């Protein structure tokens, strides 16, 4: 907090808080890059951005599904619920 | 208070070196093979960030200060939605529970409302309760989502992305790039819809 | 198999969902993969436009800014 701006620390902390393990995520991006016959490489920051945004997106999807679930007795979330929530709140991506 | 001063000087120096090395690692370009490697630059960056945060916490602990970094997601959400203060207090309590995973079900909110109304002994017409609870759950849930999203976009990326300006998108100029991006976008959307529907009709078949 | 049941469950909980269905796992993996595919396809387009060999985090940002409201408000 002398030579480092607090913003950067907030950022690194947030990186600490991700929910998907980083190695299998890496391997996922890897897989998609294989399927795309990509001749290219990815800078580590890009992978990071991908993961942050991806977990953001998934948690968002689930939030929307939660927000559309109104029942007298608590229900287990099933595919159809995701579908309907996505119709009501819209596709986030 | 001199050896302590020099100690915090050291720890802060180290914090800065950690930062510099993280900056360095973030810039590394990774081959398709590296993306399978357990010690790749991405994971090095990861563990380095971890140990950085640890050092930071140590410093806070050494400086009588708390380990908070002023995150938005830390900011207490207030709720004064219904004109029954006794319920507002309880809902506030619920949405600001300690934890990273304190996002409520509709059920949590309804239980809160029923509990408070029964405790503070008001006239609680059931249909009225259920409606009020549904509106509350929606309000509070929306705010929680907005907060997560702000927390995302405020602490997003790194120094490499910090210079983003929407109007410097080369796609605005180049019509070819814009066309490829257009076709791309249409595929993207139809693919997302494909999956959502796919699993929908799968659940349909199961039932 | 790569993205684990514990992780998917944890993501759902982060969003308020207490209980998910068996297919939710496979679906979350499918959704994640398609989303990633979309972001990637855009970024790769962006970086082949400027004749470069490596996919910059900026390419990913330009790409994400085109995935609906995903990074809505960033910038």
């Amino acid at each position: 907090p002398g030579t480092v701006a607090l913003r950067e620390i907030r950022r690194y902390q947030k990186s600490t808080e991700l929910l998907i393990r980083k190695l299998p995520f890496q391997r996922l991006v890897r897989e998609i890059a294989q399927d795309f016959k990509t001749d290219l490489r990815f800078q580590s920051a890009a992978i990071g951005a991908l993961q942050e945004a991806s977990e953001a997106y998934l948690v968002g999807l689930f939030e929307d599904t939660n927000l559309c679930a109104i029942h007298a007795k608590r229900v287990t979330i099933m595919p159809k619920d995701i579908q309907l929530a996505r119709r009501i709140r819209g596709e986030r991506a | 208070q001199d050896p302590s001063r020099r100690q915090i000087q050291r720890l802060e120096q180290l914090l800065a070196l950690y930062v510099a090395e993280i900056r360095r690692l973030q810039e590394k370009e990774l081959d398709l093979s590296e993306l399978d490697d357990p010690d790749s630059a991405y994971l090095q960056e990861a563990r380095l960030k971890r140990k950085l945060i640890r050092l930071f916490g140590r410093l806070c602990e050494l400086k009588d200060c708390s380990s908070l970094t002023g995150r938005v997601i830390e900011q207490r959400i207030p709720y004064r939605g219904t004109r029954y203060p006794e319920v507002n207090r309880r809902i506030e309590r619920l949405i600001n529970k300690p934890g990273p995973d304190t996002f409520p079900d509709y059920g949590d909110v309804l239980r809160a409302v029923e509990k408070a109304a029964a405790r503070h002994s008001l006239g609680l017409p059931r249909q009225q309760l259920q409606l009020m609870a549904q509106d509350a759950f929606r309000d509070v849930g929306i705010r929680l989502q907005e907060r997560r999203h702000l927390d995302l976009i405020y602490n997003f990326g790194c120094h490499l992305t910090d210079d983003y300006r929407p109007g410097v998108d080369p796609a605005l100029s180049d019509p070819v790039l814009a066309r490829r991006l257009r076709e791309n976008r249409s595929l993207a959307m139809s693919r997302l819809d494909e999956v959502i529907s796919k699993y929908a009709m799968l659940q349909d078949k199961s039932e | 198999q790569g993205i684990t049941k514990p992780a998917i469950r944890r993501l759902a909980r982060r969003g308020g969902v207490k209980r998910i269905s068996g297919l939710i796992y496979e679906e979350t993996r499918g959704v994640l993969k398609v989303f990633l595919e979309n972001v990637i396809r855009d970024a790769v387009t962006y970086t082949e436009h400027a004749k470069r060999k490596t996919v910059t985090a900026m390419d990913v940002v330009y790409a994400l800014k085109r995935q609906g409201r995903t990074l809505y408000g960033f910038g």
